[PDB]
C-alpha cells in the first residue's frame, strides 16, 4: 500500500501558498493523471494542510490532526523573508517538524540572479538558527501562478518541488516495522496455570517463543510469549491493528494489569515527568466550564488507563481557561511507559476536558 | 551610484523592507540610501492603504500602570504570527508607553501619532495593523492581569493589597461581569429583563402567579451574573467575589476587560476550498 505523507504549508498570508498548492495538484495531475488537499506522486500519496496560525495548527496537532512529516515554507523572492518568517520557522522547531522544504515564489518577477541568491541566503540563515540544515535545506525558485497558468518552465519547478517531497521527507515508519507493544485492557488465567493478556496490536509483530518486556505503572518484568490467541483461535503472531490474546510463560495473573504495555524488550521506558503541549477543551467542546490554577490535580488517559498527576505552569502563567493551549510540566503519581509523541487525554471525574502530547521526556 | 546587490543588501538590512522594494527605490535615488528610505516611505503609504481593508482581528492588548493612572490598549494585525514578531510587539509597547505618558484616551490621536511607524511597518510586515481603541482607569490603587496577549485587564481598588488586586484582575478576565455592583445595572435594564424572563416563563405554561414569583428570583440571578461582587469567585467559587472583598476589607472602584478581536467577526477560511477554485 502507498506510502502516505503528511505536509502543510507556512508563510506569509499573499506569499503563495494556496496558489502553490493548487498548481502542485494541477501539474502532477497532468503530468502523471488521476481542511486538507490530496495529491499523488508516483511513489507517494500526500495529505496537506495550510498553517495560517500558530496557536491554530499547535491545537490540531493535539486534538488528533496528523503531525507534519514535513512542512513547505513558502517565501515569495520579491520580498524574501518577513520579520515573521521567523515566528513560522519558530512554530516548525516547536512543534518538531522533522523537514522543512523551500518554495521561493514570484521568481519570474526577480530577474536578477544575484538579488535571488540574497534572499536564498537570507532563508538558510534563518533555517539554521533555529536548528534546520538551512546549507542542505532544498530550495525551489520557482512560480506558482505561471504554473498554474501552464507555463512549462514553471511546471518544471512544481515537479522539483514534488520531487524533493519525495527525496528529502523519508517514508514515514509503518505501525507494523516499529518495536512490537501491546496495550494492555484485561488479564485472564487459563487453566494450565498460564497469564493472558488481551489488547489491539499498536504495533510490530508478536511471535510465539519471543520475550516481552511488561511495563508500566510497577516494576518492569520478562516474559516469553508462549501463544498468541485470536477470538479463542490460536495463532502464530499478532500483527499491528489486530486484536488479541497473549499467552504469558510464568508471570501470575496477579502481577500484571491493564495499562501496562507489552512490548519488544529494551525498547520502551516507564517514566513520571515529562514536558507537554496541552489543549483544554472549551465549554461548548464539553470540557471545564471554569478555569483551573496551580493545583489542577487531573488524570492523565494513557492508551487504557488513567494516572493522576500534577502540574507545573510556564513562567507567567497563573491561570487556565476553557479553551487555552498551554505547555506544562507533569509528574504522575506512578510511572507509565511513554515515549516522547505520545498523546494523552486529560481527565476529571472520569470526563475528558483536555488533550496534550508528551513533547519530551524529563526522568 | 551602482544599483549593485550589496547596495541593496545594505538597505533591506537596515530597513527591513521588501527586496526588490528596496531595488526599485535605490534604482530611482541613484544609489542615495537616505533618499531611497523616503523613497520606500512614500511608497509605503500606498502599500498600507492596500492593505487596510483587510480584516485585522488578531494582534496584542496591553495595559501599563502609572500610579494612580493606567492604560489599556488593543493593536490588531491579522496573523498570530505578526503578533508575537519583536517588531509588532515594539510598535505596540512604544503606542503604550506614549499613552501613559502623556494620558492619552482619545484613540484618533494615538492614531495620528503613529499613523507614519504604523505605516512603515505595514510596508515591511504585509498585514493591516491597526491602532483600534485605547481606554483610561484611574483609582487609588491600581493593577493588572494579562492572560497572554488576547486579554488584559485593569482593576482599580481601595484597601486591598497587590495579591488580592491581582486576582480580581484574574477573575474579571475569567469571568466577564460588566457592572461592578448587582445594584449598579439600571432600573431600565432590569425592567426590560424582567418582561423577558416573565414572556419566557408565561408561554412554557407556568401560571402567572408562579411566572412572576419565578421571574423576581432570575431578576437577583441576573443582576449577579453580570456583575463583579455578585459572581463566584474564580478561585474559590463557594464565595462571591463581593464576599471575598469583604473579607478583606476592600472595595473595587473599577476595571477594563479588552479582548483581542472582540466585536469582529471571526472569518472562516475553507483552504481545500480555495485550492480548488484557483485551480480554475
Ligand atoms: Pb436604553
Ligand atoms: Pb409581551
Amino acid at each position: 500500500t502507498k506510502p502516505h505523507v503528511n505536509v502543510g504549508t507556512i508563510g506569509h498570508v499573499d506569499h503563495g501558498k494556496t496558489t502553490l498548492t493548487a498548481a502542485i495538484t494541477t501539474v502532477l495531475a497532468k503530468t502523471y493523471g488521476g481542511s486538507h488537499v490530496e495529491y499523488d506522486t508516483p511513489t507517494r500519496h500526500y495529505a496537506h494542510v495550510d498553517c495560517p496560525g500558530h496557536a491554530d495548527y499547535v491545537k490540531n496537532m493535539i486534538t488528533g490532526a496528523a503531525q507534519m512529516d514535513g512542512a513547505i515554507l513558502v517565501v515569495a523572492a520579491t520580498d524574501g523573508p518577513m520579520p515573521q518568517t521567523r515566528e513560522h520557522i519558530l512554530l516548525g522547531r516547536q512543534v518538531g517538524v522533522p523537514y522543512i522544504i523551500v518554495f521561493l515564489n514570484k521568481c519570474d518577477m526577480v530577474d536578477d540572479e544575484e538579488l535571488l541568491e540574497l534572499v536564498e541566503m537570507e532563508v538558510r540563515e534563518l533555517l539554521s538558527q533555529y536548528d534546520f540544515p538551512g546549507d542542505d535545506t532544498p530550495i525551489v525558485r520557482g512560480s506558482a501562478l505561471k504554473a498554474l497558468e501552464g507555463d512549462a518552465e514553471w511546471e518544471a519547478k512544481i515537479l522539483e518541488l514534488a520531487g524533493f517531497l519525495d527525496s528529502y521527507i523519508p517514508e514515514p515508519e509503518r505501525a507494523i516495522d516499529k518495536p512490537f507493544l501491546l496495550p494492555i485492557e484485561d488479564v485472564f488465567s487459563i487453566s494450565g496455570r498460564g497469564t493472558v493478556v488481551t489488547g489491539r496490536v499498536e504495533r510490530g509483530i508478536i511471535k510465539v517463543g519471543e520475550e516481552v518486556e511488561i511495563v508500566g505503572i510497577k516494576e518492569t518484568q520478562k516474559s516469553t510469549c508462549t501463544g498468541v490467541e485470536m477470538f479463542r483461535k490460536l495463532l502464530d503472531e499478532g500483527r499491528a491493528g489486530e486484536n488479541v490474546g497473549v499467552l504469558l510463560r510464568g508471570i501470575k495473573r496477579e502481577e500484571i494489569e491493564r495499562g501496562q504495555v507489552l512490548a519488544k524488550p529494551g525498547t520502551i521506558k516507564p517514566h513520571t515527568k515529562f514536558e507537554s503541549e496541552v489543549y483544554i477543551l472549551s465549554k461548548d467542546e464539553g470540557g471545564r466550564h471554569t478555569p483551573f490554577f496551580k493545583g489542577y490535580r487531573p488524570q492523565f488517559y494513557f492508551r487504557t488507563t488513567d494516572v493522576t498527576g500534577t502540574i507545573e505552569l510556564p513562567e507567567g502563567v497563573e491561570m487556565v481557561m476553557p479553551g487555552d493551549n498551554i505547555k506544562m510540566v507533569v509528574t504522575l503519581i506512578h510511572p507509565i511507559a511513554m515515549d516522547d509523541g505520545l498523546r494523552f487525554a486529560i481527565r476529571e471525574g472520569g470526563r475528558t476536558v483536555g488533550a496534550g502530547v508528551v513533547a519530551k521526556v524529563l526522568g | 551610484a551602482e544599483i549593485t546587490a550589496s547596495l541593496v543588501k545594505e538597505l533591506r538590512e537596515r530597513t527591513g523592507a521588501g527586496m526588490m522594494d528596496c531595488k526599485k527605490a535605490l534604482t530611482e535615488a541613484n544609489g542615495d540610501i537616505e533618499l531611497a528610505i523616503e523613497n520606500m516611505r512614500k511608497s509605503g503609504a500606498i502599500k498600507a492603504a492596500k492593505k487596510a481593508g483587510n480584516v485585522a482581528a488578531d494582534g496584542v492588548i496591553k495595559t501599563k500602570i502609572d500610579g494612580n493612572y493606567g492604560i489599556i490598549l488593543e493593536v490588531n494585525c491579522q496573523t498570530d504570527f505578526v503578533a508575537k514578531d519583536a517588531g509588532f510587539q515594539a510598535f505596540a509597547d512604544k503606542v503604550l508607553d506614549a499613552a501613559v505618558a502623556g494620558k492619552i484616551t482619545d484613540v484618533e490621536v494615538l492614531k495620528a501619532q503613529f499613523e507614519e511607524e504604523r505605516v512603515a511597518l505595514v510596508a515591511k510586515i504585509g498585514e493591516n495593523i491597526n491602532i483600534r481603541r485605547v481606554a483610561a482607569l484611574e483609582g487609588d490603587v491600581l493593577g493588572s492581569y494579562q492572560h497572554g496577549a488576547r486579554i488584559g485587564v485593569l482593576v482599580a481598588a481601595k484597601g486591598a493589597d497587590e495579591e488580592l488586586v491581582k486576582h480580581i484582575a484574574m477573575h474579571v478576565a475569567a469571568s466577564k461581569p460588566e457592572f461592578i455592583k448587582p445594584e449598579d445595572v439600571s432600573a431600565e435594564v432590569v425592567e426590560k429583563e424582567y418582561q423577558v424572563q416573565l414572556d419566557i416563563a408565561m408561554q412554557s405554561g407556568k401560571p402567572k402567579e408562579i411566572a412572576e414569583k419565578m421571574v423576581e428570583g432570575r431578576m437577583k440571578k441576573f443582576t449577579g451574573e453580570v456583575s463583579l461582587t455578585g459572581q463566584p469567585f474564580v478561585m474559590e467559587p463557594s464565595k462571591t467575589v463581593g464576599q471575598l472583598l469583604k473579607e478583606h476589607n476592600a472595595e473595587v472602584t473599577g476595571f477594563i476587560r479588552f479582548e483581542v478581536g472582540e466585536g469582529i467577526e471571526k472569518v472562516e477560511t475553507d483552504f481545500a476550498a480555495e485550492v480548488a477554485a484557483m485551480s480554475k
